[PDB]
């Protein structure tokens, strides 16, 4: 965060310096649960992807990286709010 | 009356139904309703046994007409909601449920079933607020920036919305022996078409040739002007006329590298049956840095340009077979004896293994005349000979192979009495290494490899 | 989607995740 927001730093080679993410799981916790019993009928299904991009960029967003992408991520929580009003449909 | 017949018949239909034999039961269901539209109660139970020999339409329609003449019908809504719900429709369901439940709110076995199938209808409703198309979207935005026409054309072409002339093909060439270029705007239009016609066609490509047709086939021409005006010496024009096979390096290793492909690509979208343009391994993205023409395109053109050509470079042809007897391919088949086109096809062209994997060992693994399969030291650690090429022509019934990777001091190679046959066609790499090239005339009947020498480039 | 960094990110998770457990009909 610190080093992209520098004025007279070239950051075109951070490739060196900059860290890999590694993603790491609640197995206690009730949503990490419930993703394995969901994960377990089909793993190519959509529905458990589609967790796994929402749930990694909420993961992100606490852990101080940026979204690359920020527009993504409200327009899935004003689809959320869409079912939280009954109008997901527009009706 | 005859509907207390039918009823009577109704009472040994139930005792029937219980046992399975349901085509006795639907007739003196028939038969009821030939005469009566009111019996609710018993309507609603051929809806049921409707529902189990899969007869959705009857019982909906008899739960819904009854449900419009009785509104307090009860029993035919949660009816009418089991056969919405095996017939894979929630919401109609959920308002069946949710009219039970109102208007008999006592019965707890349609309560649980209503929130039951409303718990259900929260997963779908939120897989269609988390969900999106599983690409990176790239590349579409070169039909944004074609469509927002920020220049449209220019002092060389004259280019069509699609399917550009074979004038302005020709064109397009000769202002390439000026050393002109495409406007930016233009060369993408004619890129995503090309992109979007390959990405449609033939996952991997299997062909029979046809018989009076004559193969030009290029192996490695690493891009340079003279070279395409000397193919225009070497042979008559492509012209959906001659079947025209580029298996080679081209866009790497010659300053006129991109406009080989820009031209080339053109001929593929005006040519498409019998024009077949195969991945070199230096085609592949880590070669355009290596060999600096990533760069190169940078300069040229701003670097989407450049991005677009190495998601093209994914989208073109691996390999492929002519006429079931050749093997027409940048290298040889990876791993055993058992790999055909029909193994390989299962992997779609939007991917690279590792420079030594399944892939690249196609574009790469070098020959022998040593019989057994071996690994080399050029990098993609493999290199295959006559016995194990002879038991590949059996595994996959072709007659021979064309290889086309192998830089010669002469020509082309015939090497283990002709089985495997080399066309090389880059005469002059660079100033490191100028040498003769070979060109194969080969006819779509009759197969046998047969050779022409090409002697020397200007530039 | 302004640019602007949350006081506490932990407790717009929390309220996220709160929605979520409706999402995988959890609680
Ligand atoms: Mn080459
Ligand atoms: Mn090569």
């Amino acid at each position: 965060r610190i080093m992209k927001a520098q004025a007279l730093r070239d950051n075109s080679t951070m490739g060196y310096m900059m860290a890999k993410k590694h993603l790491e799981i609640n197995p206690d916790h009730p949503i990490v649960e419930t993703l394995r019993q969901k994960a377990e009928a089909d793993k190519n299904d959509k529905a458990v992807k589609d967790l796994v991009v929402l749930l990694f960029e909420t993961a992100l967003l606490s852990s101080g990286f940026s979204l690359e992408d920020p527009q993504t991520h409200s327009n899935r929580i004003y689809r959320m709010i869409k079912l939280g009003l009954g109008i997901d449909e527009d009706e | 009356g005859a509907l207390k017949r039918a009823e009577e018949l109704k009472t040994q239909a139930n005792d029937y139904f219980k046992a399975k034999d349901y085509e006795n039961a639907i007739k003196f269901y028939s038969q009821a309703i030939e005469l009566n539209p009111s019996n609710a109660i018993y309507y609603g139970n051929r809806s049921l046994a409707y529902l189990r020999t899969e007869c959705y339409g009857y019982a909906l329609g008899d739960a819904t007409r009854a449900i419009e003449l009785d509104k307090k019908y009860i029993k035919g809504y949660y009816r009418r909601a089991a056969s919405n719900m095996a017939l894979g429709k929630f919401r109609a369901a959920l308002r069946d449920y949710e009219t039970v439940v109102k208007v008999k709110p006592h019965d707890k076995d349609a309560k649980m079933k209503y929130q039951e199938c409303n718990k259900i209808v929260k997963q779908k409703a939120f897989e269609r607020a988390i969900a999106g198309d599983e690409h990176k979207r790239s590349v579409v935005d070169s039909l944004d920036i074609e469509s927002m026409t920020i220049e449209d054309e220019y002092s060389g072409p004259k280019l069509e919305d699609g399917k550009v002339t074979i004038s302005f093909m020709k064109e397009l060439m000769q202002w390439y022996k000026d050393q002109k270029k495409l406007h930016r705007k233009c060369a993408y239009q004619i890129l995503v078409q090309v992109k979007e016609v390959l990405s449609k066609l033939s996952t991997l490509v299997e062909t029979t040739l046809k018989e009076t047709e004559k193969i030009t086939v290029c192996g490695d021409t690493h891009g340079q002007f003279y070279d395409l005006l000397n193919i225009f010496e070497l042979n008559g024009l492509p012209s959906e006329t001659n079947p025209y096979i580029f298996n080679g390096d081209f866009v790497d290793r010659g300053s006129f590298s991109v406009e080989v492909i820009l031209t080339l690509f053109g001929f593929k979208l005006l040519y498409p049956d019998h024009f077949h343009l195969l991945r070199g391994n230096a085609e592949t993205d880590n070669m355009n840095q290596i060999y600096g023409f990533e760069g190169e395109v940078k300069a040229k053109y701003t670097a989407q340009m450049y991005e677009l050509f190495s998601e093209v470079f994914e989208w073109l042809p691996l390999a492929q077979c002519i006429n079931g007897k050749v093997l027409i391919m940048h290298g040889g088949l990876f791993s055993e004896d058992g790999v055909t086109l029909d193994d390989i096809r299962k992997i779609e062209r939007n991917r690279q293994p590792p420079d030594s994997g399944p892939m690249c060992d196609l574009l790469w693994s070098d020959p022998q005349p040593q019989n057994g399969r071996s690994i080399s030291k050029r990098g993609v650690s493999c290199q295959f000979g006559p016995d194990v090429t002879k038991a590949f022509l059996e595994e996959n019934n072709l007659d021979y192979i064309i290889r086309s990777h192998e830089v010669k001091a002469e020509g082309y190679e015939v090497a283990h009495g002709g089985r495997c046959v080399t066309v090389f066609s880059a005469p002059n790499y660079c100033d490191q290494m100028g040498n003769k090239a070979s060109y194969i005339h080969l006819q779509g009947s009759d197969l046998r490899p047969q050779f022409h020498q090409f002697t020397a480039v200007p530039h």
